[PDB]
């Protein structure tokens, strides 16, 4: 499978990554 | 796999759908990450 | 300032409620985050 990591800058943006690897 | 991808255009109510959605379906996860990211790049 | 926290091992209903609460309570934001870095930290 693969999957999206979720990562933030602290201050006003959240995000997302994909992991797999 | 691998790709930073930021959605933070995204109002808390879409983007759980999206969320819950990569746990309902996680091998359309890189195309629904794909797929909110027209929002916030709309919103961008 | 503003570091770039990865937490993946939230449960996509507790994303769905921290995202909410940045967006409903960003002031707060800075707090959110960090239960949210513990959260994922619990569940590592």
């Amino acid at each position: 499978q693969r999957l999206a990591n979720f990562l933030v800058h602290s201050s006003n943006n959240f995000g997302a990554i994909l992991s797999s690897t | 796999g691998g790709e930073i991808v930021y959605l933070p255009n995204l109002n808390p109510d879409q983007l759980c759908a999206f969320i819950h959605s990569i746990h309902d379906d996680p091998s359309q996860s890189a195309n629904l990450l794909a797929e909110a990211k027209k929002l916030n790049d709309a919103q961008a």
